[PDB]
């Protein structure tokens, strides 16, 4: 994803993907819209 | 990709390293 090889096996593109998720440093996930967006599906869930 | 990665695979093999007047500056610079 990142290079012009090619991997044997695409555990290890999965891997790489891991990897670059992890790089975002939690707590992003405590941004507003993310809240929000879990009460807005919880409510939208129990209204159903 | 695979292209890239064969001609790459191809060119790092093929740089590994195997186990008068005019001489003066062709030895210093050239031959050196």
């Amino acid at each position: 994803f990142m290079s012009r090889i090619v991997y044997k096996h695409y555990r290890s593109l999965i891997s790489e993907v891991t990897t670059c998720f992890f790089l975002f440093e939690k707590g992003l996930h405590g941004n507003m819209n993310e809240e929000a967006k879990i009460h807005l599906e919880t409510v939208e869930w129990a209204l159903k | 990709s695979e292209s890239v990665s064969l001609i790459t695979k191809i060119l790092s093999d093929l740089e590994l390293n195997i186990t008068t007047v005019l001489d003066k500056f062709f030895q210093n610079e050239t031959q050196k």
